[PDB]
């Protein structure tokens, strides 16, 4: 997350952690949407270009974290994956159309008050939230700034970062990229003369993009931190995977399985 | 728009650096390498192990600010210099007009001017963010007796202990793992083991009283979660799996007697240590 | 769980709003 700050302890209870047991490595950010359902971006887990692809096998998921640097005994939770979900029309030689994936844990998580699932958007709470202004709230422990190589690496935060962005126009969004944009995305972030900054970066794939009901007053997962170009740049930005959009294809999977 | 003109101000380069003698582009490769291994090397003694405590948050801070200062500084030079390489692009497409060859990416650009003053500031500046992240680190170990290094051979003691208690979840593992009932704890149970030591061929070092003790609670408490969770009492006396003689296919029958040993201390075993744990469960 | 979804038991169920939640509110 770049420009956001230190998120309070409990703040986002359903943030999960993906996580490469070997060699280990932070591999993206994923939500708690049930006792025994975790959603995140399909590219953290399959992504040819870049030889990737992750079975069962070769992840974990961390619940309930607020420091990266440490195993947090009292409070987090360690799930091993039963099944992972890729969209079977996940769209990666493209332009990551449908970047979703669910994966099932073996055992469902018991809740507590740092592991506590987010709620998925329906059809109105969509339509009414997700318009040009409002804001919702990206987290992750992904990279802190876009470096000035690729190869500069990785300046990740120790504790989970917490950043606050509008929603933009769906023709701003297109014009600001060469990539074809579909309705199963939306973009979020300040214009270059709106002063305030702040994005999603590398790591934080997989985050959830969530909104308080002004109704209800729950929070719900509207996003799924997807793709961008370079990270806070301007003119430029973030793109999630439009949850709504893609929930009939969620419901059939955890009503099929599990 | 009508221009944008300052640069960030976290960067210790001088402002006037960047407008001096460019360097020529054959040795200008080399001195980017070299700026990028000194953010490598930065970022790697930040990212350490041994600092993953609260105590040494704000030195880190401080040091994270520095770093990305100066790899700002260098971003922001990469984006002024590229906007340029696109108008000379364009000035040569009008001068080559039968050229088929293809304006870089931003991606694929790199940075073409840089002074020797910007590498050397670039340079110290680092330098001196790492030296004062050395010196703050020293005064919070003054203050914090727990976070001191040991010496080479506490550690080694205290790295064995570590390990020894790790073998003894590994037992628990391996006599639960091919049992249908209790599979997932065990596999759980051994992937947690895994994660909280590190990679096998570099673990987290237990380099001072601190890592020591919680390193051992953590692994405790992992072990107390196996028993916690499969309901099976914790026995007060487990074998260290010891792979040169218990390994499955080298020591099939060591391997046996290990997993045969263990599960008839957990089938004998008492709920005593629900009383004990490092963990509250419930 | 999802009849409990969205509520967090360190903010909405002990009636305590997060530093930055009002920010979000005032956006609509
Ligand atoms: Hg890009
Ligand atoms: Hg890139």
């Amino acid at each position: 997350i770049v420009e956001g700050s230190d998120a309070e302890i409990g703040m986002s209870p359903w943030q999960v952690m993906l996580f490469r047991k070997s060699p280990q490595e932070l591999l993206c950010g994923a939500s708690l949407i049930s006792d025994r359902w975790v959603l995140t971006a399909a590219h953290c887990l399959l992504y040819p270009p870049w030889d990737k692809n992750f079975t069962e096998n070769d992840l974990l998921v961390r619940i309930g974290k607020h420091s990266r640097t440490r195993y947090e005994r009292n409070i987090e939770k360690i799930s091993m994956l039963e099944k992972i979900y890729i969209h079977p029309r996940y769209n990666w030689r493209e332009n990551l159309d449908r970047d979703i994936a669910l994966m099932k844990l073996k055992k469902p998580v018991a809740f507590s008050d740092y592991i506590h699932p987010v709620c998925l958007p329906d059809r109105e709470t969509a339509a009414s939230l997700l318009q040009a202004g409002y804001k919702g709230r990206v987290t992750g422990w992904g990279n802190l700034k876009e470096t000035w190589t690729a190869n500069v690496g990785k300046g990740q935060p120790s504790v989970l970062q917490v950043v606050n962005l509008p929603i933009v126009e769906r023709p701003v969004c297109k014009d600001s990229t060469r990539i074809r944009i579909t309705d199963n995305m939306f973009c979020a972030g300040y214009k270059p003369d709106e002063g305030k900054r702040g994005d999603a970066c590398e790591g934080d794939s997989g985050g959830p993009f969530v909104m308080k009901s002004p109704f209800n007053n729950r929070w719900y997962q509207m996003g799924i931190v997807s793709w961008g170009e370079g990270c806070d740049r301007d003119g430029k930005y973030g793109f999630y995977t439009h949850v709504f959009r893609l929930k009939k294809w969620i419901q059939k999977v955890i009503d099929q399985f599990g | 728009m009508i221009v944008t003109k300052d640069y960030s101000k976290e960067s210790r380069v001088n402002e006037n650096s960047k407008y001096g003698t460019l360097i020529s582009d054959w040795y200008l490769k080399g001195r980017l390498t070299s700026l990028e291994s000194q953010f490598i090397n930065a970022l790697g003694i930040l990212e350490t192990y041994h600092y993953g405590e609260k105590e040494y948050k704000d030195a880190k801070d401080k040091l994270m600010t520095r770093i990305l200062g100066e790899d700002q500084y260098l971003l922001e030079r990469k984006k002024v210099q590229y906007e340029e390489y696109k108008k000379l692009y364009k000035k040569y497409k009008e001068e080559n007009p039968t050229s088929k060859v293809k304006m870089k990416t931003f991606d694929q650009y790199t940075i073409e001017d840089l002074t020797m003053r910007e590498y050397n500031e670039l340079t110290e500046s680092l330098k001196s963010a790492v030296k004062d992240f050395e010196k703050d680190v020293e005064i919070i170990e003054n203050q914090h007796h727990d976070l001191k290094p040991f010496t080479d051979e506490m550690e080694e003691k205290a790295t064995a202990r570590v390990d020894d208690l790790a073998n003894k979840a590994y037992s628990v593992y391996f006599a639960f793992v091919r049992d249908t009932q209790h599979k997932t704890e065990a596999l759980e149970l051994k992937a947690k083991v895994d994660l909280v030591l590190g990679d096998e061929d570099k673990p987290h070092r237990i380099s001072n009283e601190r890592i020591e003790k919680e390193m051992i609670k953590d692994l405790e408490s992992i072990i107390e979660d196996f028993f916690i969770e499969t309901g099976l009492n914790k026995p007060d006396n487990i074998t260290s799996y010891d792979s040169s003689k218990h390994h499955y296919k080298n020591h099939s029958e060591g391997f046996e007697a290990l997993v045969k040993e263990t599960r008839e201390a957990v089938t004998n075993a008492n709920d005593s240590w629900k009383t004990k744990t490092v963990k509250k469960y419930g | 769980g999802e009849a409990d979804c969205g509520l967090r038991p360190l903010f909405e169920k002990k009636s305590l709003e997060d530093k930055t939640e009002r920010e979000l509110l005032e956006s609509y």
